[PDB]
């Protein structure tokens, strides 16, 4: 929810760490079209 | 030749018709349809707007 | 390791996963039973002797 967004060949890059990450308020909107995990299962992410 | 066919019928929106598929998560297939891993038949599917 | 694999993927693939996993271990057994039976026929020559 980043008023702007950087262009793709200026991708911005933000590290996540010592935080809790619910991954369900992600998996659970409705508000996003494409949602795919290579190497892992969202669902297994909130025990991993 | 088949032992006995079985017809599920009901209504989604576009989005979610993905949803209608062995191993989806989400919403519909969660709560409200969800087919096994395994399933064995046919989905057929079409706008109704 | 397949904890890691049942860990991290949900059954659709996971399958994949460990089908390649039981078919390398499997035929590194079937080498072993093998040599080892290569190696006690050997073996029970030398006995006869």
């Amino acid at each position: 929810n980043a008023t702007r967004f950087a262009s793709v060949y200026a991708w911005n890059r933000k590290r996540i760490s010592n935080c809790v990450a619910d991954y369900s308020v992600l998996y659970n909107s409705a508000s996003f079209s494409t949602f795919k995990c290579y190497g892992v299962s969202p669902t297994k992410l909130n025990d991993l | 030749c088949f032992t006995n066919v079985y017809a599920d019928s009901f209504v989604i929106r576009g989005d979610e018709v993905r949803q209608i598929a062995p191993g989806q998560t989400g919403k519909i297939a969660d709560y409200n349809y969800k087919l096994p891993d395994d399933f064995t038949g046919c989905v057929i599917a079409w706008n109704s707007n | 390791v397949l904890n890691d694999i049942l860990s991290r993927l949900d059954p659709p693939e996971a399958e994949v996963q460990i089908d390649r996993l039981i078919t390398g271990r499997l035929q590194s057994l079937q080498t072993y039973v093998t040599q080892q039976l290569i190696r006690a026929a050997e073996i029970r020559a030398s006995a006869n002797l």
